[PDB]
């Protein structure tokens, strides 16, 4: 899990009328509960539970695409009667292991003040032993047999877990199965400076879609086309007054682009 | 000649980090160096590291 | 002039200003950081102008919007976190608050 | 608001400097200044405040150049076809309604633009009501 | 991503012409000793020759 | 707890105030997380004060040292409870045990 | 790397390495390996890893 | 390198 929200609370230094533990101790208790996700990459798993008695991993709302590891995992103590939580969680799936103070990639993804940021630990092995063996061959000696056992999550899989090793290690290797004197600095690069965002379509530019609409009334998708195109064709575009006007000023023209800028290279090569 | 305090609370939680001072109970202080990787402290034969 | 704690501070944008309430104080949760606003206070600034044909105009019409200063209460530089609580120990006589 | 700024020239001692035409007038170059603080869009806002019927209602500019920077005032010279405008210059838009006329930057903005104006009015006064003597002993 | 990290190498130093210094940047938080070490036992003991 | 204590974990933590100590036994009527309320024995009551005695465990509060304080309960619900046990961990405390 | 009071080296292996060499240079009278020939010491390292 | 890979080649799947 990466990042929880509960309707209730505010700050995960808080507490709530009803439930035995703090958000604290629910939100370890949330990185202990480990999952396995199928079909996509992320996901976010609704929790509601009322009523006297421990909330577990197993009273989440399940789907087909993710599986609960291991279902008797506690999370939480509701001790009253009408007392009650919902919560939505976030689930990513990811390699390693980041702390949840560098995860921050904006200055609006925390705005939300019920988004609770739990450090994600996501590593489904926890101790690999391992030692060698005579192995039993048919006619030879002192062959080593392998013997490696892990202590997981559960979650992933050993020997899918053994074989995506192995293809880590093959491929870190192919580094120098092969080295010789390689630099990516390539100096004194050549590339037509065309902006790649006027191959994109208009509607691209945060606005709405009657607007997309309107320049789709006179027929122009691009970017790149539009830049040949000053205000001299809007209030003649059909249907441009005051609203959608008003978008078309503001959503295009202040994300330093003008509307309508005369160039000779395009479009290489759509 | 003061008509409102507003105090406002802040909380951290403050990791650990090579750098803070941790010590036992015998006087053995120490500051913590380098937070190595898992699968780089010594471990005993079952597996578990330390 | 008295210490009004209003939530509009005169030069400061917008993002300066998000974190407060209606009254002027960041809600339980704002993840600040170093340089932010907590309150969300201004002062009477100026002084020794004199002219009461002026005084007129701006006790009816500009009341409040004289002598503004925004010694406002920042986050240290340098501390971050998060706010847990805000307690507000109002003199009586001085009416109150929304938040208080 | 606009009852504000009547009881303002009501206050105003200099009533004949700036009676409520001129004072409105005055106070809607302020309002369109502020405007120019609330968005970082600097946009010519005309409001005409409806001096004593009635509140105000912003407008927007169109500044009828073939230009498109800072579109929220840019017009060619023949876009007047919706909005039934048929004005290639001086046809300027309404989109942008009811701003702040309260806030702290609005009321220090109309301070003052409002002392400014003020002055600027006695001294042009002044002027004149003196040059009447051209041509006699005059103290100093 | 589950997709790593494979590196730009800068320097195949050959002095001597029979004793090389290869330098290899950059890998990830740990491969370095796994590699190393993995490289170096495999060298050293299973490497075949005559002698 | 710590693994090689002195015996005297015990005592060093129920004499100190960080521990929320129950006054007189009795069952554990309701147990939040901030709030405990007791239902004692009819031994130890009065006429009046029908038996039910509250412990508001002080959540997150500064200290003098800017250090974290706060009174987890320890006691499950409805679990008998005698005169003087240890009802809330206070900070760096483990069911009645000093341990930092 | 010498003190201006005495004409000593400043800089001394403290501890921790004076171990680690001492432990490097000693001779167990029966330690496996003993009673070869190394054509020098780049091999002695190899014979040791 | 080469030796090292062709023992892996066992587990690997591209």
């Amino acid at each position: 899990v990466t990042e929880v929200e509960i309707d209730g609370v505010l700050h995960e230094y808080s507490t709530k009328e009803g439930v035995q533990e703090d958000i604290l101790e629910i939100l370890l208790n949330l990185k202990g509960l480990a999952v396995r996700v199928q079909g996509k990459d992320e996901v976010i798993l609704t929790l509601n539970k009322s009523g006297i008695g421990p909330v577990t991993a197993a009273d989440i709302t399940h789907d087909g695409d993710v599986e609960i590891v291991k279902p008797q995992h506690v999370i939480c103590h509701l001790t009253d009667e009408n007392a009650s939580i919902s919560m939505r969680i976030k689930v990513q799936r990811g390699r390693g292991y980041v702390p949840a103070s560098t995860r921050i990639h904006s200055e609006e993804d925390e705005r939300p003040i019920g988004r609770l940021l739990v450090d994600a630990c996501y590593s489904p092995v926890e101790r690999i032993a391992y030692n060698v063996e005579a192995a039993r061959v048919e006619q030879r000696t002192d062959l080593d047999k392998l013997v490696i056992e892990m202590e997981t999550n559960g979650t992933i899989d050993p020997e899918e877990a053994i074989r995506r090793a192995a293809t880590i290690l093959a491929e870190q290797l192919e580094a120098f199965v092969d080295l010789r004197d390689v630099r990516q600095p390539e100096v004194k690069e050549e590339k037509p400076e065309f902006d790649p965002i006027l191959l994109r379509p208009v509607d691209d530019l945060e606005l709405t879609v009657r607007s997309a609409n309107c320049l789709k009334a006179e027929a122009i998708h691009y970017i790149g086309d539009l830049v040949q195109r000053t205000e001299v064709e809007l209030l003649k575009t059909p249907n441009l007054g005051k609203k959608s006007l008003t978008e078309i000023k503001d959503v295009l023209a202040s994300r330093g682009l003008s509307l309508g800028m005369r160039l000779e290279n395009w479009p290489p090569a759509s | 000649g003061v008509l409102k305090i507003v105090k406002v609370y802040l909380a951290v939680k403050r990791r650990i980090q090579p750098g803070d001072k941790m010590a036992g109970r015998h006087g053995n202080k120490g500051v913590i160096s380098k937070i190595n990787p898992i699968e780089d402290m010594p471990y005993d034969e079952n597996g578990t590291p330390v | 002039g008295p210490e009004e704690i209003t939530a509009d501070i005169p030069n400061v944008g917008e993002a300066a200003l998000s974190k407060l309430d209606e009254s002027g104080i960041v809600y339980i949760g704002a993840e600040v950081t170093g340089g932010d606003i907590l309150v969300g206070k201004v002062t009477p600034k100026g002084e020794t102008q004199l002219t009461p044909e002026e005084k007129l105009l701006r006790a009816i019409f500009g009341e409040k919007a004289s002598d503004v200063k925004d010694s406002s209460l920042r986050v240290p530089n340098g501390v971050s976190g998060t706010v847990i609580d805000v307690q507000v120990f109002t003199r009586d006589g001085v009416e109150k608050d929304k938040r208080a | 608001m606009n009852k504000e700024i009547l009881a303002v020239v009501e206050a105003v001692s200099n009533e004949k400097a700036l009676p409520r035409e001129k004072i409105f007038e005055a106070l809607e170059s302020a309002l369109a200044t502020a405007t120019k603080k609330k968005y970082e869009q600097e946009i010519d806002v005309r409001v005409q405040i409806d001096r004593k019927s009635g509140d105000f209602d912003t407008f927007r500019r169109w500044l009828v150049v073939d230009e498109v920077t800072q579109p929220t005032k840019e017009i060619t010279l023949e876009a007047a076809r919706y909005e039934d405008e048929s004005l290639n210059l001086g046809d300027y838009v309404e989109d942008q309604i009811e701003s702040v006329t309260f806030d702290r930057i609005t009321t220090q903005t109309a301070k003052q633009v409002i002392v400014q104006k003020v002055r600027e009015a006695e001294r042009a006064m002044v002027v004149d009501q003196f040059r009447e003597h051209e041509g006699e002993i005059i103290t100093g | 991503v589950t997709e790593f990290l494979k590196p730009r190498l800068v320097d195949i130093e050959q002095v001597s012409s029979t004793h090389a210094k290869v330098t290899l940047e950059p890998l990830e938080r740990g491969f370095g000793h796994t590699l190393g070490n993995a490289l170096r036992r495999i060298l050293l003991s299973s490497m075949p020759g005559c002698a | 707890k710590p693994l090689v204590g002195t015996g005297m974990e015990r005592a060093v933590a129920v004499d100190s105030g960080v521990t929320a100590v129950a006054k007189r036994g009795g069952v554990v009527q309701y147990v939040d997380a901030s709030r405990i309320v007791i239902k004692v024995n009819e031994d130890e009551m009065y006429p009046g004060e029908a038996g039910i005695d509250i412990y508001n465990l002080t959540k997150y509060t500064r200290s003098n040292q800017n250090t974290c304080i706060n009174q987890m309960p320890c006691v499950s619900l409805g679990e008998p409870v005698e005169r003087g046990d240890v009802l809330a961990d206070g900070p760096s405390t483990d069911l009645g045990e000093l341990a930092l | 790397i010498l003190s201006p009071a005495n004409g000593e080296p400043i800089i001394v292996p403290s501890q921790d390495v004076v171990l680690g060499l001492y432990y490097m240079t000693r001779d167990c009278v029966n330690a496996k390996g003993e009673g070869m020939v190394l054509t020098g010491p780049k091999e002695a390292e190899r014979l040791y890893r």
